[PDB]
RNA sequence: AGAAGACCCUGUUGAGCUUGACUCUAGUUUGACAUUGUGAAAA
RNA sequence: AAGCUCCUUCGACGAGUCGAGUAGUUUGGGAAUGCUGCUCAAAAUGGGAGGUAAAUUUCUUCUAAAGCUAAAUACCGGCCA
RNA sequence: UUGACCUCGGAUCAGGUAGGAAUACCCGCUGAACUUAAGCAUAUCAAUAAGCGGAGGAAAAGAAACCAACAGGGAUUGCCCUAGUAACGGCGAGUGAAGCGGCAACAGCUCAAAUUUGAAAUCUGGCUUCGGCCCGAGUUGUAAUUUGUAGAGGAAGCUUU
């Protein structure tokens, strides 16, 4: 902090403390136990109807409509790229 | 209506003001007599009593 | 219905206002009944005082950080440096209060003097006065003068630092070699440019002289 | 008090005071701000101007706390040092002091140069300061601190 | 723990396993009946998870109400109002059809109190739910410091206050800065916000 | 005498009825998605 | 059987839910404050919020979709003063 | 042939429970028009009256997926102020909160998600009441530990009932 009451770090000086974050904030976090049963149920489950077409256009290269279809199908652009993502992933599992 | 303004807010400080004025008037031998206050035997206004 | 040079009127008063007028008369009344609950109380609690320790705080606001003010409970991180155990200051008459974090030193080590500071005023009778504890104010300590309230004695002192120091002509503090006026205008200057420079830096020309070698 | 009220002095003249033509009707001419366009226009346009109409840009979630900024003038910048204090100064009594008033103590973040100040130096400690403020500060000898 | 496998699995609604699952019961639901009792929860980690023990007191009942929002039951057509409130068909009901199922399952088991409820299934025109239900009366649940407090008077049909999840969220009882109308009670709000308060000294 | 003219006019007062008045609406018709699954044939 | 100091190791955390679109209603909440119907429909340092829609990069604060809990508060309908 | 299990039934079977009244205050649903706009249709009246369902001595809310942007506050409720303000509105008539601050009061907790697995350690009912016994529930999970402020496993020390 710079002391001043404007500017880019304005503020009061003070010694900051740093201490280690509540545990609440470790939400989020993947243990190993749930990473191994999601993999459990990810192969007996399968892959949503949605999925499947989106894993057809990107074998296509076809990448802006796999995330337009994404997107249209969870709603953000946000969860489409992520999704998109893990699409690829899994392709790229299968096929060694 | 039970809305009506029944209390008065009377300033702090003319409360006092006034006060001060009663206390004075009641040291004034022509003011008790005016009320209507028998001192027609006490031997000075600010009667005082030993305790 | 205006007639005449008037302040327009905001008289909020078209909804069937006359149903929900609250009348206080029984401000005496309610005065003189919570009196008579806090008496209640005190008898039942005492000879413990009627209230809880609570620590200072900084007000949360640019308008309120000047002044400080009782918060709400101790931190964990004030509690453990004092030395209490979380689930026994709610015992002692001490407020624990979880939720709260402490970002600076200064505050945690004022909170945790403030702690000390009513541990070594504090007296504990033993669970059974037969056997007596470690932990337990020996019977010799124990005198029965007492407090009532703890924020009567444990309240804000100084709220607000105080504005009236007096300092020598020789510890005369120079000054802002700019100008304190041009030292506010160029700060806020930084701040409204920080974006512009930054895209520059790394300006698409600058990428060009990254890129041309 | 009722007594003192033309009410009671309007006890035996028929009309009470609203007159025989042109009586005391219910609403005659709307019932609040009615037509402040049409026929309430003659009073509107000439004792609220500025009354119709739309200016500046919004502000949807507006804090006053943000804006808060107190100003102090110059001209009572030695009204914040205490009485016994102020005397010797003030007085002309030349030493080796010099008062830090430190203005958020009172209340105030923002120092603007009104009025004159004696030539003694003092140091103030501010959020803000004015570019008058600050020159007329700087001539009587003082020094500005600008804190957060 | 099995419970955390198949509360993984049931994420998976679009999968085939799923949604053979929930086609096939899907059929068996319609045939029997509106409200019926249910002999052992079909999703044990949805019911355990909502507060479901495997002891005497705790019923299952599974309700069915129709899809689709409200139509205003009105004469043929006939609002004598206004142009806004001409509407008839496309209008909502506040609260869910969650309710209405666990609401209906109250009236006819007068006797036990509404612990939660869940969606179970769906089609075109109903959607399936389960009550989970607790009788105050038994012996096993008076003895039981975590379930007890469900005897007190005040819990009386706590579905028709909205006392239950899916009540809670339809009045809107939720901390932030986008339910300030809705925090303490709406209408309690609005009485707050509209009385006019004289005090003695004004 | 019976009745604050029932004719006429005014009111920024109504109501009954009509219609290619203004604004809507029950109903109905059409399209899309869900309910909705399993194969074959060409293009 | 309970605490306290210590650091290594871990550290399960609520799904037709969150979120998105659309319709109705509501709100001071304005490219949509809440609720509800329908369609789509998630993830693990993820998610929500940060009062102007969107893309990119950071930051802050909490940990939803399970539950209980007295006081300060309302009320002269019932009983008594 | 017999014996299980699952699901669905009967009984004037043993033991229980619900309805109705009341509804001033409280929690929801549903829901107007008169009226104001000097007409009127959005608006307003009003998220009100009427109607329906449900409790108590209070009810509801309640221990942050909060507020903030600060040197940060720290469950809920109520009063004063914020404030007739930000904002909404044929931007007309009109409507209209919230953070902070002072105060009254003050209180925190329980589950799901872990294998007791060297021992279902748990519970209703009947008999006996004299310690217990016998059916049944329950392993598709009842006891004990844990709830994010953490916790679990460590090994030293102190300490508690
Ligand atoms: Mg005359
Ligand atoms: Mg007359
Ligand atoms: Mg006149
Ligand atoms: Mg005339
Ligand atoms: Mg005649
Ligand atoms: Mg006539
Ligand atoms: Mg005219
Ligand atoms: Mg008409
Ligand atoms: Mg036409
Ligand atoms: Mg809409
Ligand atoms: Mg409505
Ligand atoms: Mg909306
Ligand atoms: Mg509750
Ligand atoms: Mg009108
Ligand atoms: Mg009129
Ligand atoms: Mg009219
Ligand atoms: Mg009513
Ligand atoms: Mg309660
Ligand atoms: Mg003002
Ligand atoms: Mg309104």
């Amino acid at each position: 902090k710079t002391g001043l009451a404007v500017g880019l770090k304005k503020g009061h000086k003070t010694t900051a403390r740093v201490s280690k974050p509540r545990v609440s904030r470790t939400k989020g976090h993947l243990s190993k136990r749930t990473a191994f049963v999601r993999s459990i149920v990810q192969e007996v489950a399968g892959l949503a109807p949605y999925e499947r077409r989106v894993i057809e256009l990107l074998r296509n290269s076809k990448d802006k409509r796999a995330r337009k279809l994404a997107k249209k199908r969870l709603g953000t652009f946000g969860r489409a790229k992520a999704k998109v993502e893990d699409l690829q992933r899994v392709i790229a599992e299968a096929r060694r | 209506k039970i809305w009506r303004k029944w209390h008065v807010k009377v300033n702090q400080g003319q409360k006092r003001f006034a006060t001060a004025s009663a206390l004075a008037a009641s040291a004034a031998a022509p003011l008790l007599m005016a009320r209507g206050h028998q001192v027609s035997t006490v031997p000075e206004v600010p009667l005082v009593v030993d305790s | 219905a205006i007639k005449h040079n008037q302040q327009i009127p905001n008289n909020h008063f078209r909804k069937d206002w006359q149903r929900r007028v609250r009348c206080h008369f029984d401000q005496a009344g309610k005065k003189a009944s919570r009196r008579v609950a806090r008496q209640a109380k005190a008898a039942a609690l005492a000879p413990r005082p009627v209230d809880k320790l609570r620590p200072i705080v900084r007000c949360p606001t640019i308008k309120y950080n000047r002044r400080t003010r009782l918060g709400r409970g101790f931190s964990l991180a004030e509690l453990k440096a004092a030395g209490i155990p979380k689930l026994v200051a709610p015992t002692i008459g001490i407020s624990v209060d979880p939720r709260r974090a402490n970002l600076s030193e200064e505050s945690l080590a004022a909170n945790v003097e403030r702690l000390k500071a009513y541990q070594a005023r504090l007296v504990v009778f033993p669970r059974k006065s037969n056997k007596p504890k470690k932990a337990d104010t020996p019977k010799d300590q124990q005198t029965g003068e007492f407090v009532k309230s703890v924020e009567a004695v444990f309240g804000v002192e100084r709220p607000i630092a105080s504005g009236f120091k007096e300092i020598p002509k020789s510890e005369l503090p120079s000054n802002i070699e700019g100008g304190a006026f041009r030292a506010l205008r160029k700060a806020r200057s930084d701040a409204k440019l920080i974006g512009v420079r930054e895209k520059r830096a790394k300006d698409k020309a600058a990428a060009e002289a990254e890129k041309s070698k | 008090p009722t007594r003192f009220s033309k009410t009671r002095k309007h006890r035996g003249h028929v009309s009470a005071g609203k007159g025989r033509v042109g009586k005391h009707r219910k609403h005659p001419g709307g019932r609040g701000m009615a037509g402040g366009q049409h026929h309430h226009r003659t009073n509107l346009d000439k004792y609220h101007p500025g009354y119709f109409g739309k200016v500046g840009m919004r502000h949807f979630h507006l804090l006053r706390n943000h804006q808060w900024a107190p100003i102090l003038n110059i001209e009572k910048l030695w009204t914040l040092v205490p009485a016994e204090a102020r005397e010797k100064y003030v007085s002309g009594a030349a030493t080796e002091t010099a008062p830090v008033i430190d203005l958020l103590s009172h209340g105030y973040a923002k120092l603007l140069g009104k009025g004159r100040l004696p030539q003694v130096p003092i140091v103030v400690r501010a959020r803000y300061v004015s570019a008058e403020a600050e020159r007329k500060i700087k001539e009587a000898g003082g020094v500005i601190e600008l804190v957060a | 723990g099995a419970l955390k496998y198949l509360e993984e699995l049931q994420k998976k609604k679009q999968s085939d396993v799923v949604r053979f699952l929930l086609r096939v019961r899907c059929w068996e639901l319609r045939q029997l009946n509106v409200i019926h009792r249910a002999s052992r929860p079909s999703r044990p980690d949805k019911a355990r998870r909502l507060g479901y023990k495997a002891k005497q007191g705790y019923v299952i009942y599974r309700a069915r109400v129709r899809r689709g929002g409200r139509k205003k039951p009105v004469p043929k057509g006939a609002t004598y109002g206004k142009p806004t409130n001409q509407g008839v068909n496309q209008l909502k009901y506040q609260r869910s059809l969650k309710s209405t199922a666990e609401e209906r399952v109250g009236r006819r088991c007068a006797n036990l109190r509404v612990l939660n409820s869940y969606w179970i299934n769906q089609d075109s025109t109903y959607k399936y739910f389960e009550v989970i239900l607790v009788d105050p009366q038994h012996k096993a649940i008076r003895r039981d410091p975590r379930i007890n407090w469900i005897v007190n008077p005040v819990h009386k049909h706590r579905e028709s206050r909205g006392l239950t999840s899916t009540g809670k969220r339809s009045r809107g009882l939720n901390k932030g800065h986008r339910y300030n109308k809705t925090r303490a009670g709406r209408r309690k709000t609005w009485k707050r916000h509209n009385t006019l308060s004289l005090w003695r000294y004004r």
